[PDB]
C-alpha cells in the first residue's frame, strides 16, 4: 500500500537556476540596472 | 571656456568606488579592537593570507591599527595603470589617523567589481579632522569601462542648470561657428550636436565646442537661505515691492513698522533691506514673510 | 595623568573611576595615561599585580584584557613640585620620569 | 617637459607590494606581545627556521621587537637586483620604532608572489610619527614583470586629467614635430601615437615625445574646499556675478547684507570676497550658498 | 662619474644575510631571561657544544647576556676570507648593548645557507640607541656565489629612476665615446651594451663606461611631502598657476583669501608660497588643495 | 616559590593548589619551584615524609 504512486504536496521543481544577468550598456557608468519592475 | 563650464558631455562621467582597508602606523590612536571586532578579524585575515595563522582563541588588543573606509572617483576614460586620489575615513572608535599608512585596499564599484587598488600614506591636516585624510595618487586603476564614445553622429551636451533660453543660446552659438545644422536643442537641459563619424574626429569637434563662449542670459531670481549656517545669498535678478515690515526689537531710526521702498535692481534691494537694520537671523524671517505677502519678487529656496 | 593643558602630572592617589566613555580617570576627571578603555559588557574588572587590566564578560570563559597600567619612577622623589590638586610634576629635580610596567 | 608632466605612457606603471616583518633593536618600545600574539608567534617561527625550537608552552614577554607591515612600490621595468624604498608601519601597541632594524621581509604582490626582499635600518624623524618610518633602498627586487613594450606600432599617452582640448592639443603638438599622422586622439584622456617597430626605436621616439612643450589651454573653473583642513583654493577661471551675501556677525563696513561686485578675473574675485571680511570657515559656507544661488560661476568640489 | 651614480650593472648586486647570536659582556643590561627563554636555551646549547652540559631542570638568571639578531649585506663578487660590516639588534627586553661582544654567529641567506660568520665587538653611540650597534669588519665571508659575469656579449645598465629621455641619453653617450653600436636602450630603465667576449675585457669596458658623464635632462616636476616628519621638498621643475588660497588664521598682510601669482621657475614658486606666510604643516594642506584645484603643476607624492 | 619576575621567594604557608596546567602553586598563583605537574587522570595526590 506504500508502493502506490502518489503526488507530493509541493509539486513541481524544488529548485531554481539563477538566470544570467543582462549585458551592461556602454554608457560610461558602473551602475547598471536590469529591466526595472 | 563657457561651454565646458556650463555643460557636460554625454557618456563622459565619473563613477564612485568604495572599499575597506586597514591603516597601520598610528601612534596609539587606532581602534580599541575590543568594541570593533572587524578590525582584528580583518587583520587576522591579512596575516592568514600572508602566511601567519594566529590561533582562533586568543586576545589581540591593538593600538596602532584602524579599520577605515576608502572612497574614490573613477574618472572618465580611465585606463589601467593611472592613479587617482582617495579619501580615507575611520569606521570605529579610532582617535586619529595622523601618520598612518593605508594597506592594500581593493576599491569596488556598484557592481561589486574591483576597479582600483589603493595603498599609500595618509595626509591629515593637523579644529582639524583627525579621522579623515586624503591620499593623492593613492589608488591605481585596474579595470576599464567600455564606452560608446566615437560611435554614432550625435553627441549630447547636458546643461548643468535647466534653461530653455540657455539651451537655445548654446544651440545658436554652436550653429554659428560650426555650420548651419550642427546643433539642435532637445529639451531645457540637452543640446544634441551632429559630429563626424569616427573617434578622433569627435574629439576634435568637442575640443572646438568646449572653449566657445556663450553670453549667459538672465537666470531666474532666487534668494538662497541656509538656516543651518545662517547665510543669505541673493542673485542679481531679485526685486522688491513697497511694503511694511515689522519684527521684534527692530524700529525706524520712529515706530516698529518700517516701510521698504520698491526696488528694481540688486543694489536697491540691498540698500532697502539694510535700512531695516536686521541681523541675518532676523533677515531670514523677514524674507520668508515678504515672500508670503508678495513683496519679495524672487524664488525663496531653503538649503 | 594628563592635565587639561596637555602636560603630564604624577599622582599616588589610587582612586579611579570609569567615565562615560570608558577611560579610567581620577576623581577630578583627569585622564590616567596610558589610557584604559573598559567595555560596557564587563561583569568584573581585575587590576593585576603587574598592572594587567583584565575584564570578564558573558559567554566567554576567558577574561578579555584591556591594557597595562604603567608607573612612573623618578630618581629623587623628594624633588617633585606639588601642583596642588593631588598632583606632582617633574621639577628641575626628579627629572627624567622613567615609565615602567609595575614589578620591574 | 610638458608632455611627461601631463601624460603617462601605456604599460609604464607602478605596482604596490606589501609584506609582514619584525623590527628589532628598539629601546624597550616594542609590542607588549601579551596582547599581540602574532609578534611572538612569528619570532618563534623565525627562530625555528634559524635552528632554535622554543618550547610550545612558555611565556615570552619581549620589549625590543615590534610586528610591522612594510609597503613599497614596484617601479616600471624593474629588474632583479635593483633597490627600492619601503615604508614600515607598526601593527600593534608599539610605542616607537626609533632605531629599529627591519629583518628579512618578503614583499608580496596582489598575486601573493614575492617581488622584493626587504631588510634595513628604519629612519624615524624625531609631533613626529614614531610608529612609522622609511628605509631608502631597503628592498631588493627579486622578480621581473613581462611587458609588451616594444611590440606593436601603437603607444597610448594617457592624460592625467581628462580634457578634449588638451588631448587635441597634444595630438597637434606631436603631429607638428614628428610627422603628419604620428598621433591620433582616441578620447578625452588618450592619445594614440604611431611608433616604429622595435624596442630601442620606441624608446627613442618616446624620449623625443616626452620633453615636448604644449601650451596648456584654460582648464575649467573650480573651487576646492577642504573642510577637514579648512582650506579654499580657486583657480584662475573662477568668476562671480553681482549678488548680495549675508552671514552671521558680518556687516558692511552698514547693514548685514553686503553686495558682491560681479567679477571677471581672479583678482576681482579675490578682492570682492575679501571685501566681505569673512573667515575661511565662513567663506566655505558663503561659497556653497553662492553656488546654490548662482553667483559663483565655478564648479564647487568638497575634498 | 655620472653613469656609475645613475645606473647599476646587471648581476652586480648585494644580497641580505641574517643570523641569530648572543652578546656577552654587558654591565647587567642584558635580557631578564625569565621572559626570553631562547636566550638561556641558546646559551645552554653553546655550553653543550663547548663541553658543558647544564642540568635540564635548573634556573639560570643571567644579566650580562642578550639574544640579538645580526643583519649584513653580502657584497657583489664577494670572496671567502673578506670581511663585511654587521648590524646587531637586541631581540627581547634588554636594556643596552653598550660594551658587549658578539659571539660566533652564522649569517644565513634566504636559502638558509651560511654565507658569513660574525663575531666582534659592538660599537654603540653613547638620545642614542642602546639596543642597536654596528661591527665594522665583524663578519667574514665563507661562501661565494657563482655568476655569469664575463659570459656573453651583452651587459645591461639598469637606471635607478625610469626615464626614456635618460635612457636614450645614456645610449647616445655610450655610442659616442665607444663606437657606433655599442649601446641600445631596451626600455625606460635598461640600456643594453655590447661587450667583448671574455672576463677582463668586460671589466675594462665597464671601467671605461662607469666614469663617463651624461648631461642630466629635466626630470619631472614633483613635490614630496613627508607628513610623519613634517617636511616638504620641491624640485626645480615645479610651477604654479594664478589662483586664490584661503586657510585658517592666514590673511593678506587684508582678507583671508590671498592671490598666489602664476610662477614659472622654482624661485618664483618659493616667493609666491612664502608670501602666504604658511607654516609647513599648513603648507602641506595648501599644496594638496592646490593639486586638487589645478594650480600646482607638479606631481604631489606623500612619503 | 618562583615569583613572576623570576626571583625566588620562601614561604612556610603549605596551602597549595593545582593550576590550570597541572602544577602546584601558592594560593596567590605563584609556582612552587621545585615544580610538580599533576596529570589529568589523577585519582589521588600523595605528599610523603621525604617530600616525594
Amino acid at each position: 500500500c506504500a508502493w502506490i504512486p502518489a503526488k507530493p504536496l509541493v509539486q513541481g521543481a524544488t529548485t531554481a537556476q539563477p538566470i544570467p544577468g543582462p549585458v551592461p550598456v556602454a554608457n560610461g557608468s558602473i551602475f547598471q540596472s536590469a529591466q526595472p519592475i | 571656456e563657457r561651454i565646458r563650464d556650463l555643460t557636460s558631455v554625454q557618456g563622459v562621467r565619473e563613477n564612485s568606488l568604495i572599499g575597506y582597508g586597514l591603516v597601520v602606523g598610528l601612534d596609539g590612536t587606532g581602534d580599541q579592537t575590543t568594541q570593533t571586532p572587524f578590525t582584528t578579524q580583518t587583520l587576522n585575515n591579512m596575516l592568514s593570507q600572508l602566511g601567519i595563522t594566529v590561533p582562533t582563541g586568543t586576545n589581540m588588543q591593538l593600538k596602532n591599527v584602524a579599520a577605515v573606509m576608502v572612497t574614490a572617483s573613477y574618472p572618465p576614460f580611465a585606463r589601467q595603470g593611472q592613479t587617482i586620489d582617495v579619501v580615507v575615513s575611520s569606521m570605529g572608535n579610532a582617535k586619529s589617523l595622523r601618520g598612518g599608512t593605508l594597506l592594500m585596499t581593493p576599491l569596488k564599484g556598484v557592481d561589486s567589481q574591483v576597479y582600483a587598488l589603493a595603498q599609500g600614506n595618509i595626509l591629515v591636516g593637523g579644529v582639524n579632522q583627525l579621522n579623515g585624510g586624503r591620499i593623492t595618487n593613492g589608488a591605481i586603476i585596474e579595470r576599464e569601462l567600455p564606452t560608446q564614445f566615437g560611435a554614432g553622429n550625435t553627441i549630447n551636451l547636458q546643461l548643468n542648470d535647466e534653461d530653455f533660453t540657455m539651451a537655445q543660446q548654446i544651440t545658436d552659438a554652436i550653429n554659428r561657428a560650426r555650420g548651419y545644422g550642427s546643433a539642435t536643442a532637445l529639451d531645457a537641459r540637452t543640446v544634441q550636436v551632429r559630429v563626424p563619424s569616427g573617434n578622433s574626429s569627435q574629439v576634435r569637434f568637442l575640443a572646438d565646442i568646449q572653449n566657445m563662449e556663450v553670453n549667459v542670459t538672465p537666470q531666474d531670481a532666487k534668494v538662497v537661505i541656509n538656516s543651518r549656517t545662517g547665510s543669505v545669498v541673493m542673485n542679481r535678478e531679485v526685486t522688491l515691492d513697497s511694503c511694511a515690515v515689522a519684527q521684534g526689537n527692530l524700529s525706524v531710526t520712529g515706530g516698529s513698522l518700517q516701510s521698504v521702498r520698491s526696488s528694481a535692481n540688486l543694489n536697491s534691494v540691498v540698500r532697502a533691506l539694510n535700512a531695516l537694520g536686521a541681523t541675518p537671523m532676523d533677515l531670514m524671517s523677514i524674507l520668508q514673510s515678504m515672500q508670503s505677502a508678495g513683496c519679495l519678487r524672487a524664488k525663496l529656496e531653503i538649503i | 595623568v594628563m592635565l587639561p593643558d596637555g602636560t603630564s602630572a604624577y599622582t599616588r592617589d589610587g582612586s579611579f573611576q570609569v567615565d562615560q566613555n570608558g577611560q579610567l580617570v581620577t576623581a577630578g576627571g583627569f585622564q590616567v595615561q596610558p589610557a584604559i578603555t573598559i567595555p560596557a559588557n564587563a561583569l568584573s574588572i581585575t587590576i593585576g599585580r603587574d598592572g594587567v587590566v583584565s575584564v570578564t564578560q558573558q559567554g566567554q570563559a576567558a577574561p578579555v584584557q584591556v591594557g597595562q597600567l604603567n608607573l612612573t619612577t623618578f630618581m629623587n622623589d623628594t624633588g617633585l613640585e606639588s601642583i596642588g590638586e593631588n598632583l606632582y610634576i617633574e621639577t628641575q629635580s626628579s627629572g627624567a620620569p622613567n615609565e615602567s610596567t609595575p614589578g620591574l
